[PDB]
């Protein structure tokens, strides 16, 4: 249930407050409209396996 | 590191690696940020002062993207003990802002509970370094990596002939020759998340190498995640 149940559709980090889905990012990453999505802020972000 | 693969273009890019006054690597070392790296306490007793490297895949021959940069403050934890190895943790913070590359690139650090929760409770995770290929051989000259599973903490206890301490964590495989070594310390271990790495944990030590019936010992994150935050305002 929540945040056990496939990450409850977030990106990055889960975390339950009184009932329905947190999502939240880590520094160098900026939510979605969708509240769900990580964006990255700048051209290389954290954690990525960088190609450019 | 014992077997495993070499990394590639843009493969490990939060690799840091720990040189002495004469170029000669000893320690390795993660980026958080553009003026932080997380190392162990253990490897700030083989030389001082020190230096940092970013970018390095071979070590032989200069390769274009490496970069020098100096340590500013040596953040070691006060409770580390040498007789263990518990509190093994060492944040640094260098003089000159890190520039984000192919080569060069940080590595997220997790919520304490989603750390825990998630990352904690996945199969496998991932080390590299610059370290021996073998017990008794020498240094790699070239960047590997290796994908180690989590070992449960009865397993880890049963298993170890030295003490397990709440700050510390089993990863690798009881047989098969396949672990970390001596000079991959300090180095990094990752955990995947879809495609997002993650910081949870640090190479600290074994009993010796890819040794049958035991694992690596790696220095747990997610019991200090407050006291890097606190290391990165100073
Ligand atoms: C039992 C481990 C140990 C110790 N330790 C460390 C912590 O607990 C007590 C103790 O006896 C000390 C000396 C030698 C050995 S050992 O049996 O020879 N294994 C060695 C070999 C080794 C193992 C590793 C690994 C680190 C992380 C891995 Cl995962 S494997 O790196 N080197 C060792 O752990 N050393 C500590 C660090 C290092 O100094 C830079 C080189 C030696
Ligand atoms: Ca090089």
């Amino acid at each position: 249930k929540l945040c056990s149940l496939d990450n409850g559709d977030c990106d990055q980090f889960c975390h339950e407050e009184q009932n329905s889905v947190v999502c939240s990012c880590a520094r160098g990453y900026t939510l979605a409209d969708n509240g769900k999505a990580c964006i990255p802020t700048g051209p290389y972000p954290c954690g990525k396996q960088t190609l450019e | 590191i014992v077997g495993g693969q070499e990394c590639k273009d843009g493969e490990c890019p939060w690799q840091a690696l720990l040189i002495n006054e004469e170029n000669e690597g000893f320690c390795g070392g993660t980026i958080l940020s553009e003026f932080y790296i997380l190392t162990a306490a253990h490897c700030l007793y083989q030389a001082k002062r020190f230096k940092v490297r970013v970018g390095d895949r071979n070590t032989e021959q200069e390769e274009g993207g490496e970069a020098v940069h100096e340590v500013e403050v040596v953040i070691k934890h006060n409770r580390f003990t040498k007789e263990t190895y518990d509190f093994d943790i060492a944040v640094l913070r260098l003089k000159t802002p890190i520039t984000f590359r192919m080569n060069v690139a940080p590595a997220c650090l997790p919520e304490r509970d989603w750390a825990e929760s998630t990352l904690m409770t996945q199969k496998t995770g991932i080390v590299s370094g610059f370290g021996r290929t073998h017990e008794k051989g020498r240094q790699s000259t070239r960047l590997k990596m290796l994908e180690v599973p989590y070992v449960d903490r009865n397993s880890c206890k049963l298993s170890s002939s030295f003490i397990i301490t709440q700050n510390m964590f089993c990863a690798g495989y009881d047989t098969k020759q396949e672990d970390a070594c001596q000079g991959d310390s300090g180095g990094p271990h990752v955990t995947r998340f879809k495609d997002t790495y993650f910081v949870t944990g640090i190479v600290s030590w074994g009993e010796g190498c890819a040794r049958k019936g035991k694992y690596g010992i790696y220095t747990k994150v997610t019991a200090f995640l407050k006291w890097i935050d606190r290391s990165m305002k100073t």
